């Protein structure tokens, strides 16, 4: 059985030494080019492998690695097929020892809970309280985008809205909830929180909409507005149950099957001063379907008055380009008051690239209310778990005695990696960490550079699980 | 040509006989084998196996054509018969290369197959002019050896009696004449085969349409059997052939006669059944065509064709009509008996799964042709290979008396004999070669018997203990259609296969 | 015979890494690649992959039946029967034993190893205080939406009774039950004096005392009951009547048979006539009628008699007794109570209705209020693992293996080997030594302490009592019966026939 | 597979006697055999065959020791018992099919050689030497095969007088090779002189001075060697010299050997005689003188009354004759066929396909002489039924003596043997 793991290791080994060469900014970029003809090039390392269209079976768990990687922590997707390619290639020795893998699958277990137990005590305790680390942890990350100036004015933005959401128990947060919706037009200093909703589209802008309503109600309707497929009194009955719930806001489902709203109802809203927003996306049907409370109504009979949520102010912001509307106290106990930012520039490679940077800006914040503290990158959490391990591989016994030895020499790729990418010597480098490493401990903090511990924890128990479960499959059948 | 066909019809016989030699025998293998029609059953039953095999060879077919017949005669002779006559081919095949025509041999063959007969017969013991007692444990002990290679061996006790009763009820004592056509086989998913029982009529599926009806069928103050309606001519006003584009003078003439249950092919409509309901009519929809032509005669009653002759002894009559319901099953059929001897029997089996049902239905089946043959005669002989062993001797010794060409046919005739006792000995895990020279120093210096092989595993010979007995008519039908099947082959030199289009 | 053993090792291979909560993994892939999925479940892997081996897809069939008796085993069923074909090979060519003898050798072992695995089996009913009184709560609960639901304590009590006094077999097969009318519910009682219906004899007492029961099954009456169709041939109407009365004479053959067994109740399913009826008082015989089935194979249950129906050599047979024979009559109808039974186990509720309507009811709600009552017998109650069973099973086979004959000598030894053949994969996928632990757990068992066991975690001998692993009871027999009808079929076969696709 | 190297070597022996076995008999079919050298000679006696075949096949040649053997004790059936050896051959390869391993086939071999001798014997009618008159007869139908006919009448008393005197009582071995055929140019077959004390290859000196003549010679008056100045010194002693003496005749004259020593020359033979020999360890050796014309005499002559000397030794060693043309191979295969069934287990078998080997020589006879060939079988297991050696072969003068028959299964059974004991060949230098 083991021309078949072996096959699977040599295999994914030269796909983990390919992404090796794209960590960090000054990284090789890889180029992929498909069927179609479409090229696409970047240092993204979920990028890359989602797209290569990888034939190996095994190769392929890398890619639900990198997913979860940016889904938990949010950084080091190209860390962690590193990490993961460096048990590998360690594990070709341990085999021709006649080590069977269930010890060098329990042993990565064991040794990843006891990683992150020496993290912590080398990791500077902070809280959530204090609101100087949390500002610094934001405006350092966007130091990698175009924004440079602006980048201070939105990082008070982002801590206020995570720190709402946080609680204390509530660990995890679902990140569906925060919606960044980009629009040409405006400018990136004017900027809205607008916590109660924000939709991904504007109003109707034909004539005869109030486009404006105060003390209104928001619920998901499925129906449309239609004729018959004698029109006005058709139209009448539709909107005569919608006036006894007393409902201001209709929204409609996004179909190109049929038309949103009959230019003949128009007039009769404009009466009753009914708001509707049309061209709801398919996706954003369980967005509004959570903080607002509401449930998608299918048919005119299922339309309810409990199911109506409310609104203070449903107003249209006038606005370059965008015209955005915005809804404020929404009233809801049940639901959390998430937070939803709008993105505007000029350009449309601005409002593209904002919204990436911000993904990462919110996850590193998040990072913190799981488990709280940050330790510096660079290769110091790397080479400081080697440390530890090497008088502690003296005090084992048995097979696992020489599995932590090699544990630790293949934690040094990730900090060699980083010397080679910037151009400097490997070695070299390294050798200069290890020495002062005798006094100085965590000594990067005067250039402004911050990591948080999620992601050096998420690192190695992903691929802790990842190599595990490589061993375990023996062979591979044709099953259809 | 003369030089080719002759030894290839040979090799040809020996390919296929061999098949079968390891499933002959209790101790054989079962094969598992699937009908076009998506019936899927596990049987060692030869007949079953041999009539699958499709192949091109023209000397192969004439097995399947013999077993065919042989099927209606004993269906269980199958494996015995191939596996007799290709040890007669393979003597044969020596007397060819020392001179002698194909044509002596076929004639060699009968001379000594009758023989034999005589033999036998003088060997042979009677049942009824021996002990009369013993004739029931017989046919109880006849199946058991066939069901015992079976999940049936569990409840055998129960299942051998009802074997023995269905044989009796359609044959008569002096006649002692049993047709396959009034033995039915059926069966159906669900339930255990201890629930089991031997019924003396038909099935007919029925679960009397609307529950409101009676499920059981009253004597009615003493009358005359049950009345029943063969009629085929439902209830329904008419029309013309001209056209294409009453009910209170039909139902009336059917109460004065007291049918209780009317029979018609087609299906009825609602309204149609609800004048059947208040008069306690029970009704028949989707009759198959197995439910007339013969049985009415045991009824004793007459036939009338139309509504204006119906009379109270004119009508069938039968013992009694109810409906049982069998385990979870939502069919709810219907079990028919009668106290006078019918003339047909239907045998019902239930399984928990569907491979069981057919399981046990072709081992009970064989079980009947197994009781047919020893009521077609009463006297019986010793089976399990004492058979060919004790014609084998008759014939090899009176061989060197009989003097000519056809000396050397007979000696190639009780060799062949021999291939019986070495192949189930060879299926019990014995030395066919030193068993085959051990019956035969049993029965020459000791005294003259008969002993087979072993079916069972035990530690000497004599199994006449155990009062194992073959009937003489069976063993001596495949006697006769292994030596015409002999002569058949012989009977071909050339083999002549057409193309295709 | 390469398809059926070697090709049937392919199949095993796939489940036999993937046993164990440390076993591996496989991989089903399609042509596609991207609907795969990694799973450690053997029922899934060999019923996906299509097999174009027409030998290997007995063993579907196998794996349908053991799923229905319980979830938990699957995998173990084929890697069990796997190992006994992998020994096959060296039972051909250096051994050449026929396969049913050897078969025939593994229904002794299997008979012992059963054994074995009782009187080291261990239960958790211990302070039966609390548990016996549990068992009346749970029958009250399923009687719910039946008639029985009127009294609780008055009828769940009874079905209490019929299960921890059997002391074996929890099967419905030791419990007899009787319909009757004209009556209340309320008068049921427990009683194992095995009461039916039919009476027996005339002019003959209704007590006996020492009787001693024999069954057996002929018609000694009017043989060849269907007269139609005989053509009688006689000189006289006197001389017709001569082939009856000399059917008589031979009768006392069968009657001397039973005289010398010096037995005084005789079972009979048939009727018998007058004459040998006659001869039978005399002698002291009474003859017992309308058996059935269930009261032919009951009857030798509790009186320990044979169900043959045949004489093989007199004085020699399985022969029952009862000390009384008591016939009373209850609800105008005479019963039949017997008392003193030789090591009688069973037990006859008899369910006393108003109408027919009630009987069926009663009968079906009681086969399932007493079937979770039997269901804790073979629940909960569980045996030292680790590879103890294993090893303790094989002790029982080395016992077999030495009084033996020459056939059998080397299918039995092949036996014990099949099943040290469990710990050696489980301790593969541990990680650890397979042949050094059943090695040093194969000696420690020969000689004393029965109860040792091989531990993953320390890679050593130690006990199971004091680690707390244990495996359930019913989960071995499942196995070991699946692996004997499976290997039965397998090892008989000498050719292979290809099943039709449907 | 050990055993199809084996089946490999038989299906090789039974094409060399089925090839011999068109050669049995005066009717069989002769075998024309080229030999590398371009010498082209054909015959039909199987013995000379076999020489010149150059059998490369390591099994097959052990069919031309067992017939050196056949020639050298019993010196007839060098060609049927080739036959009898690959029937057995034939009629175990059926056995090696059932799982027979060839130890119990070739052990039954022995008891089965051992019970057809005492069948054989019950038979057979029991000879003495004394009688003069079944002798004569004996020898002169063995002549009957040859050119020579009228001519023969003569000759039987002189190969029956030459073994009397040497057969003596309990001789059993007798050698023939003593027995010495004197072919000498000129004279004719009528003119034989026994000379029982010795005869010599030579003549003697044709120079001046030899006596040629000697009274009471061995003071060694008669020398042998294996100058014309050695001849004049010894001729003034009386000593009378003989040169040129074959180096053939040196291990011979050793073994047989004078009151008179004389030259007796009928017609250029010149040739020296002794008699009265009266040695007390050496025996009575005779040397047989043939006189011829044309070379063809004198040869056909040399190997007509060496099979003439063959069959009178089998009847000195065992006493008894029975009637050829396989008569005696009839009534044995009905006994041990009725026989078998006294015995049990596999070796019972055994006596069964023992007796169906044992027909082919009889069924050869037939065949090759034009005759149905299952036709005339049939005949004999009826005819000898009733009657004992009565087919009639008597009245044709056909005698075979005992020996060949009893050699021919002895033989028979030890070729077989050493044939299935071979499991396997390797090469080995």
């Amino acid at each position: 059985p083991q021309e078949v793991r072996k096959a699977n290791i040599i295999a994914a080994r030269s796909v983990a030494d390919a992404i090796r060469t794209s960590l960090g900014p000054k990284g090789m970029d890889k180029m992929i080019k498909t069927s179609r003809g479409e090229i696409i090039i970047s240092n993204d390392g979920h990028t890359i492998l989602k797209q290569m269209a990888i034939l190996h079976p095994v190769a392929r768990m890398l890619v639900e690695v990198s997913a979860a990687q940016d889904s938990e922590a949010g950084d080091g997707t190209t860390s962690v097929v590193i990490l993961t390619g460096a048990l590998l290639g360690a594990a070709e020795r341990l085999l021709n020892k006649g080590i069977h893998p269930t010890i060098i699958a329990d042993s990565f277990q064991s040794a990843a809970k006891r990683s992150v137990d020496i993290l912590l005590e080398m990791c500077h305790k902070v809280s959530l309280s204090d609101r100087e680390q949390l500002v610094r942890a934001a405006s350092t990350s966007l130091s990698s985008k175009i924004v440079s100036q602006y980048s201070s004015f939105l990082a008070p933005l982002a801590v206020d809205s995570v720190l709402k959401i946080s609680d204390e128990n509530s660990k995890n947060v679902d990140l569906n909830d925060i919606r960044l919706v980009k629009k040409v037009g405006g400018t990136i200093d004017d900027t809205e929180m607008i916590d109660g909703v924000v939709l991904t589209q504007t109003a109707i802008k034909s004539a005869g909409g109030p486009t404006r309503k105060e003390k209104a109600k928001i619920g998901l309707i499925q129906f449309q507005i239609s004729p018959p497929k004698e029109e006005r009194a058709y139209l009448l009955n539709i909107c005569k149950k919608i006036k006894k719930a007393k409902c201001n806001v209709l929204l409609i489902q996004k179909s190109i099957l049929r038309d949103a709203v009959n230019d003949l109802a128009l007039h009769f809203l404009s009466k009753l001063n009914i708001m509707v927003v049309k061209d709801i996306e398919r996706e954003e049907i369980e967005f509004l379907s959570k903080g607002l409370g509401c449930k998608p109504i299918a048919d005119i009979e299922l339309f309810t008055e409990d199911r109506l949520g409310s609104a203070d102010l449903v107003e249209e912001i006038d606005s370059d380009g965008s015209k955005i509307v915005r809804v404020t106290g929404i009233r809801n106990n049940n639901a959390r008051p998430t937070v939803s930012v709008v993105i505007r520039g000029a350009n449309n490679m601005i409002i593209d690239e904002t919204e990436r940077s911000l993904h990462d800006a919110l996850c590193v914040i998040r990072c913190l209310v799981k488990e709280r503290g940050l330790i510096a990158g660079g290769g110091a959490p790397e080479i400081e778990i080697s440390r530890r391990l090497s008088k502690e591989a003296r005090s084992m016994e048995g097979v696992q005695a020489f599995i932590w030895q090699e544990f630790a020499s293949a934690l040094e790729v990730i900090p060699t990696t980083l010397a080679e990418n910037a151009g400097l010597n490997s070695i070299k480098v390294v050798t200069e960490l290890r020495s002062k490493h005798e006094n100085g401990e965590l000594n990067t903090y005067e250039e402004h550079i911050l990591q948080p511990v999620l992601v050096s924890t998420s690192a190695i128990t992903l691929a802790s699980e990842c190599v595990k479960s490589i061993l375990r499959i023996d062979d591979i059948a044709f099953s259809r | 040509h003369g030089l080719e066909a002759k030894k290839s019809h040979i090799l040809a016989a020996r390919s296929v006989a061999s098949i079968i030699k390891t499933s002959l025998g209790p101790r054989g293998l079962d094969k598992i084998l699937i009908s076009p029609d998506g019936e899927i059953t596990i049987t060692n039953d030869g007949a079953t196996i041999l009539s699958q095999m499709e192949l091109d060879n023209e000397i192969a077919k004439l097995l399947v054509q013999l077993s065919k017949s042989q099927d209606d005669e004993i269906g269980d002779g199958t494996t015995g018969v191939v596996v007799l006559a290709s040890a007669l081919l393979d003597q044969a095949l020596e007397l060819i290369q020392k001179g002698i025509h194909p044509i002596k041999i076929a004639n060699g063959f009968d001379e000594a197959a009758k023989l034999a007969i005589s033999k036998l017969e003088e060997t042979c013991d009677d049942i009824s002019a021996s002990n009369d007692e013993l004739f029931r444990d017989f046919l109880l002990r006849a199946a058991k050896t066939s069901l015992g290679s079976k999940i049936v061996s569990k409840d055998h006790d129960r299942f051998a009696e009802m074997a023995v009763e269905a044989v009796i009820n359609v044959m008569d004592k002096d006649r002692k004449d049993v047709d396959f056509d009034l033995i039915k086989m059926q069966g159906r998913v669900g339930g255990s085969i201890s629930d089991s029982k031997l019924i003396n009529g038909v099935i007919l599926d029925k679960d009397f349409s609307h529950p409101q009806m009676p499920k059981c069928v009253l004597p009615k103050e003493g009358s005359d059997g049950v009345k029943l309606a063969i009629l085929t001519c439902p209830f329904e006003p008419p029309k013309p052939k001209t056209k294409h584009k009453k009910f209170k003078e039909m139902i009336d003439d059917v109460k004065k006669a007291g049918a209780d249950v009317v029979i018609c092919q087609w299906g009825f409509d609602d309204e149609a059944n609800h004048l059947l309901l208040q008069n306690d009519l029970p009704a028949v929809r989707w009759v198959g065509g197995q439910e007339l032509e013969h049985i009415a005669i045991s009824t004793n009653g007459r036939i009338v064709p139309r509504f204006q002759d119906l009379s109270k002894d004119k009508l069938g009559t039968c013992s009694r009509i109810y409906e049982q319901e069998f385990g979870t099953t939502k069919d709810r059929m219907l079990i028919i008996e009668q106290s006078k001897e019918t003339k047909t029997v239907t045998c019902f089996v239930r399984g928990s799964n569907k491979m069981i049902v057919d399981e046990a239905e072709r081992a009970l089946h064989d079980s009947l042709c197994v009781v047919r043959n020893l009521v077609k005669d009463s006297r019986v002989v010793y089976g399990g290979g004492a058979a060919e062993v004790t014609m084998s001797l008759a014939v090899s010794e009176e061989a060197d008396k009989q003097r000519g060409i056809d000396q050397y046919a007979f000696r190639g005739f009780a060799q062949a004999l021999d291939t019986i006792p070495m192949t189930l000995a060879e299926n019990s895990g014995l030395d066919p070669i030193g068993t085959l020279s051990t019956l035969k120093s049993k029965q020459l210096k000791e005294k003259i018997s008969n002993i087979g092989v072993d079916c069972l595993g035990y530690g000497s010979n004599d199994m006449k203990e155990l009062f194992v007995v073959d009937p003489f008519i069976g063993k001596k039908q495949q006697i006769l259609l292994a030596t015409q099947l002999c002569r058949m082959i012989l009977k071909i030199d050339n083999v002549i296969i057409s193309g295709k289009d | 015979r390469l398809s059926a053993f070697v090709g049937a090792i392919a199949v095993g291979d796939l489940v036999k890494s993937t046993l164990g909560p440390k076993g591996m993994d496989k991989l089903l892939q399609s042509a596609s690649s991207n609907t795969c999925m990694v799973t450690n479940d053997g029922a899934t892997i060999l019923k996906s992959i299509p097999l174009d081996n027409p030998a290997a897809k007995v063993l579907v069939n196998i794996s349908k039946v053991q799923d229905d008796e319980v979830g938990d085993g699957t995998t173990s069923v084929t890697v069990l029967s796997a190992e006994l074909l992998r020994e096959a090979e060296k039972l051909i060519d250096q051994s050449k034993i026929h396969p049913q003898t050897i078969i025939e050798g593994y229904r002794l072992a299997s008979a012992a190893a059963l054994d074995a695995l009782t009187k080291a089996a261990v239960d958790n009913s211990h302070d039966k205080t609390m548990f016996r009184e549990d068992l009346i709560h749970i029958a009250k609960t399923t009687l719910s939406s039946k008639i029985l639901s009127q009294d609780k304590d008055h009828f769940a009590e009874l079905a209490t009774n019929a299960i921890l006094r059997l002391k074996g077999s929890t099967n419905l097969e030791h419990i007899q039950i009787i319909k009757i009318l004209g009556g209340k519910l309320s008068d049921s009682f427990l009683d194992e004096g095995f009461i039916l219906a039919k009476k027996f004899g005339n002019n003959q007492p209704k007590r006996i005392e020492n009787a001693k029961i024999l069954i057996a099954n002929t018609t000694l009456d009017t043989d060849k009951v269907k007269i139609f169709g005989t053509k009688f041939k006689v000189d006289s109407t006197a001389k017709l009547a001569q082939l009856e009365k000399a059917e008589r004479e031979k009768m006392k053959n069968k009657i001397a048979k039973i005289s010398k067994f010096g037995i005084n109740t005789f079972i009979n399913r048939q009727l018998i006539y007058d004459y040998p009826e006659q001869l039978f008082t005399d002698l002291g015989i009474n003859s017992i009628e309308h058996a059935d089935f269930e009261g032919v194979e009951r009857l030798a249950l509790v009186t320990g008699g044979e169900v043959v129906s045949t004489f093989d050599e007199p004085s020699k047979c399985k022969l029952g007794e009862c000390d009384v024979i008591e016939e009373i009559m209850l609800g105008e109808q005479p019963f039949l109570k017997f008392s003193g039974c030789k090591a009688g186990e069973a037990c006859t509720i008899v369910l006393r209705g108003a109408t027919d309507q009630t009987l069926d009811e009663a009968e079906r709600s009681l086969h399932d209020a007493l079937s979770v009552l039997s269901q804790t017998t073979k629940e909960t109650r569980t045996v030292l693992g680790g590879g103890c069973a294993e090893m303790v099973m094989s002790k029982a086979v080395d016992t077999e293996a030495q009084n033996i004959d020459g056939k059998k000598s080397l299918a039995v030894e092949a036996f014990a080997r099949a099943l040290r053949q469990l710990p050696t994969i489980l301790a593969d996928n541990a990680g650890f030594d397979s042949s050094e632990l059943v090695s040093k757990l194969r000696s420690s068992i020969y000689n004393g302490i029965s109860t040792s066991g091989l531990d993953l975690n320390n890679g050593t001998i130690a006990d199971m009592r004091q680690l707390g692993i244990v495996e359930s009871y019913k989960l071995k027999r499942a196995v070991v019966s699946s692996a004997s009808e499976a290997a039965e079929v397998l090892l008989r076969v000498d050719n292979i026939i290809r099943a039709r696709p449907r």
